[PDB]
């Protein structure tokens, strides 16, 4: 169970960060990524973190969004910068060693 | 000519960047040995692989896709050996959301053997109605669980004129009357022309049963295929010491905690599956069972052949690498996760493989996926590791 906070309308050229909470504390911090469904497409991929925390951006989004985590509070957050229309799309986090997927928040840019 | 099925049910992928790159690698080019399950497709994807589907042996599920359409033109009978829901050997669920499916399009669709037709929450799916079951269904297994919502939101599959219904069994067991071992219509009154054979396929002769030839699926071949026993009774089959998960006794158990362990110990050959999971190396609370220690994975070092597949989401994070796999040779792919995958490592960030003694892949796809640290994934011969023309590797979110 994985609830993500931190999304919303916001102005192009905008930065947000989104962040995802694990309702469950696990033995290990695991392995988390990021994705994002545009409406009528595959929830593309965006990045992934790893236990460690090496993480692993996409080539359209590299360079922009930064993701990072903090095992004091087990949430993984989702750092993006200058923002642009052609972002708004759902958000999830999803667990990779566990296939565990969130609900998504719904990030809009206008 | 002959392929296999999948057995995920309305789960999200296992990787959706791949998921059109694992159908393809699968139905390129008639029939289906399984379940033909077409779930969570983009809008715009291309289903151009699927033109030449003839018959599914399990069940068709079609969920929560986006495709305009699917394009089983061709497809002739599924025969319902599995069932989805154990009632249902097609299942139409939630195409869309609360695109979508348009069109069934399943034109040449003639014989339902076992099973029904469950059809529900399609926010525009049409001709769903329009269209006879009981000329399709089988008169031996009648077991018609229809369930069809007729809600939509805009006596044939489509509203061309090219979807026209050939009513069958309405109109012997099937006509047009066709010989007692033809399944799927005929051309004339002969064994040797119809379109599918009711039992056995003896090289384009439908029998009841193959001469005592071996039997495999439905067709009367000369010699089993390359990944299948052959029996003295005569049939090509997966399954005929120890007994990896899903095998005899262990059918229910998905992982290899610490409770089942110590029955690996100086094996040479597993008889089923070895699946891995992050409830492996954390004991759960509920029961007394002390969390997997990277020590007392040394019991695989002596496995060299393993019946069935391979799957790995966690790792002890000392480990760097599969190392206590050194001496495993081939993975016989007989029993695939999600009944599509033979070797599967996600999430585990180790800086290297290290199966060095892995040469043959019998059956199923690859996935390696989201090891952020993992290198070392191009440089394995993965060529000289496949032996069908349907294996692949799929990788994504690994290491640059």
């Amino acid at each position: 169970q994985l609830v993500e906070s931190g999304g919303g309308v916001v102005q192009p050229g905008g930065s947000l960060r989104l962040s995802c909470v694990a309702s469950r504390i696990p033995a290990s911090i695991r392995t988390m990524a990021w994705y994002r469904q545009t409406p009528g497409n595959q929830r593309d991929w965006l990045a992934t973190i790893g236990s460690s925390g090496t993480p692993a951006y996409a080539d359209s989004v590299k360079g922009r969004f930064t993701v990072s985590r903090d095992n004091a509070k087990n949430t993984v957050y989702l750092q993006m910068n200058s923002l642009r229309p052609e972002d708004t799309a759902l958000y999830y986090c999803r667990d990779v060693n566990g296939d565990y997927w969130g609900q998504g928040t719904l990030v809009t840019v206008s | 000519q002959v392929c296999t099925g999948t057995d995920m049910k309305l789960r999200l992928p296992a990787s959706p960047e791949t998921h059109l790159d694992m159908q393809r690698h699968l139905y390129q080019g008639q029939v289906v040995q399984g379940n033909l399950e077409l779930t969570y497709l983009p809008t715009n994807a291309s289903l151009s692989f699927l033109q030449d589907i003839q018959e599914v042996q399990g069940y068709v599920l079609i969920a929560h896709n986006q495709v305009r359409q699917v394009p089983l033109q061709r497809l002739r009978i599924v025969r319902g050996t599995q069932l989805f829901e154990d009632n249902y050997a097609l299942a139409v669920l939630d195409n869309g959301d609360p695109g979508g499916l348009r069109e069934l399009q399943l034109r040449s669709l003639t014989e339902i053997l076992k099973g029904g037709v469950l059809i529900q929450r399609n926010p525009q799916l049409c001709y769903q109605d329009t269209i006879l079951w009981k000329d399709i269904f089988h008169k031996n297994n009648q077991l018609a669980l229809t369930l069809i919502d007729t809600n939509r939101s805009r006596r044939c599959w489509g509203e061309s004129s090219e979807d026209c219904q050939s009513l069958t069994r309405t109109v012997c067991a099937r006509c047009k009357c066709c010989h007692e071992q033809c399944a799927a219509g005929c051309t004339g009154p002969k064994h040797s022309d119809c379109l599918a054979c009711l039992h056995f396929n003896h090289s384009g002769i439908c029998e009841l049963h193959c001469p005592a030839r071996y039997t495999f699926g439905a067709s009367c071949v000369t010699a089993c295929p390359y990944n299948y026993l052959s029996t003295d009774v005569g049939s090509c089959t997966l399954v005929c010491v120890c007994y990896g998960l899903g095998m005899e006794h262990l059918r229910e158990v998905r992982a290899v905690t610490s409770a089942n362990i110590q029955e690996f110990a100086g094996c040479k050959k597993i008889f089923g599956s070895l699946a891995f999971l992050p409830e492996s190396f954390d004991g759960d609370p509920a029961s007394n069972t002390a969390p997997l220690q990277p020590e007392q994975l040394q019991v695989f070092e002596t496995l060299e052949e393993i019946t069935g597949y391979l799957y790995i989401s966690a790792w002890p994070d000392s480990l760097p690498d599969l190392s206590v796999f050194q001496n495993l040779q081939v993975i016989r792919g007989r029993i695939l996760h999600n009944g599509a995958y033979s070797l599967t490592l996600q999430g585990l960030g180790i800086s290297w493989l290290g199966l060095r003694s892995l040469r043959e892949l019998g059956s199923g796809l690859a996935l390696i996926h989201h090891n952020t640290h993992l290198c070392f994934v191009h440089t394995v011969p993965w060529d000289q590791l496949f032996r069908n023309p349907h294996q692949a590797l799929l990788h994504t979110a690994n290491r640059p």
